């Protein structure tokens, strides 16, 4: 498998582990998201010290508002940090 | 990597 | 670095080698998706044998039809096909 | 893996 490859695989496989702790593995709850966010992403999560930040994320990724994420808008959270961090990545080498 | 030293500054 | 954390850079370096080809590293051409397509992607390419089919690809991913992908767009590619494989994972296991 | 064997079914 190539890189790309794995890498969607790999992002398959992290929903389906913490969307699986409760008996509905196709979303992700509020309390899996903050699983998620404590330990996948705890680099920025622990940064931020308000609680309410994550709350907010929730609802802003939470687009059909049923209160869960399902795969695309888990992705979209993927995407949107990695658009962040390459944006910075430019930032800092095209100054 | 770099991403979570990003990570870690921005937000 | 969490799996997460590993994937997020891993799309970052793979948009960044495939678009540093030619003069400009933000932007993916339509050369550049060529070559992409067919060495990072090349077993979802080599099964379809029309080869106006990246060239349809293309046009449909480049949302500001500027001709080339920036990172966001190619983000898209990667999603919409993350979005097929754990649709046919789930469709194969609750069946 | 899994994925590139779905992406030789799919499309
Ligand atoms: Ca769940
Ligand atoms: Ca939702
Ligand atoms: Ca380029
Ligand atoms: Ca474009």
């Amino acid at each position: 498998p190539t890189e790309t490859e794995r890498c969607i695989e790999s992002l398959i496989a992290i929903f389906q582990k913490h969307a699986g702790r409760d008996g509905n593995n196709t979303k992700i709850s509020k309390t899996e998201f903050l699983i998620f966010m404590n330990t996948e992403l705890a680099a920025f999560t622990q940064n931020q010290k308000d609680p309410g930040v994550l709350d907010r994320m929730m609802k802003k990724l939470d687009l059909d508002s049923d209160g869960q994420l399902d795969f695309q808008e888990f992705l979209n959270l993927i995407g949107g940090l990695a658009i962040a961090c390459h944006d910075s990545f430019i930032k800092s080498t095209q100054k | 990597a770099m991403v979570s030293a990003f990570l870690k500054q921005a937000w």
